[PDB]
């Protein structure tokens, strides 16, 4: 997974 | 000749770059400094590159119709393009006067030098200088510029993406956009097969990221390396 992208992408 | 949707996207895309693109050195001071004498330059450029990578993300995020991909394809489409967008940025920062990247400072000038100092040799470096020089020759306008980070980003051939369609879709506007831009605004002769020559960087930055991830692959196997990284560069170049 991806936890800070995902969280930057928010 | 050039609708107001494509004016639209453009005056999104340069909004979205003057928000992201604001490198202050006072967001430099907080890198880890530059080592300057091997790898001594490895953890200030880490920091730089980790903190652009969110710049790129803040921008991609701009970018109209990204927002409107599942979080794999955003996802797949940011890791895949991080570091060329990176590298297409920079070109703002680079400088002919001497070949390198000049953010005020002599401690936030890098060279060829200090990028070998982070682990490349010219297998990246040469092709790297290449890439910066041939765009400076290019004299883009902001709006190419801008366009064609988006282009680069939102790419349908990228390997790894879900819906290629909607992203092809994205990406055409864009291209479209783009193009007639030149034909309208940019000044003939120098519109001359400029989109294709904008094409083709886009393509020499495909061998850039290979030759990154060639030499990164390498020194990320290497532990002592890989512990001076930052979390977010480990987790969109890749970790094992
Ligand atoms: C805000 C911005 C300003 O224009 C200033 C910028 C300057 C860019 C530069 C100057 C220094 C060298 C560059 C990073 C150039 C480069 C490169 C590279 C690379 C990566 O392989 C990797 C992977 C890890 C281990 C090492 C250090 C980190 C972490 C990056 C090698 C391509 C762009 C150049 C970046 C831009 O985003």
């Amino acid at each position: 997974n991806h936890p800070m992208l995902m969280n930057l992408l928010k | 000749k050039l609708s107001e949707e494509q004016q639209h996207i453009i005056a999104i895309l340069l909004d979205a770059h003057h928000k992201t693109y604001d490198p202050t050195y006072a967001d430099f001071r907080d890198f880890r400094p530059p080592v300057r004498m091997p790898l001594s330059m490895l953890p200030h450029l880490a920091d730089l590159v980790s903190y652009s990578i969110q710049k790129v993300i803040g921008f991609a995020k701009m970018i109209p119709g990204f927002r409107d991909l599942t979080s794999d394809d955003q996802i797949v489409l940011l890791k895949s393009s991080a570091i060329e967008v990176i590298m297409l940025r920079s070109n703002q920062s680079f400088t002919m006067d001497d070949m390198s990247w000049d953010c005020g400072s002599q401690d936030y000038k890098y060279d060829v030098t200090d990028v070998s100092k982070a682990g490349h040799t010219l297998e990246l470096i040469e092709p790297l200088i290449k890439f910066q020089v041939g765009l400076k020759k290019l004299n883009l306008h902001e709006e190419e510029h801008v366009l064609l980070m988006a282009i680069c980003i939102v790419s349908p051939d990228r390997p790894g993406v879900q819906d290629a369609k909607l992203v092809e879709a994205i990406q055409d506007r864009l291209s479209n956009t783009l193009q007639t831009y030149i034909r309208c605004r940019h000044p003939p002769p120098g519109s001359h097969q400029l989109y294709a020559k904008m094409i083709q960087k886009l393509a020499d930055l495909r061998s850039l990221n290979e030759e990154h991830s060639k030499q990164y692959r390498s020194l990320s196997f290497q532990p002592e390396n890989s512990m001076k990284l930052t979390p977010l560069v480990l987790e969109v170049f890749g970790n094992e």
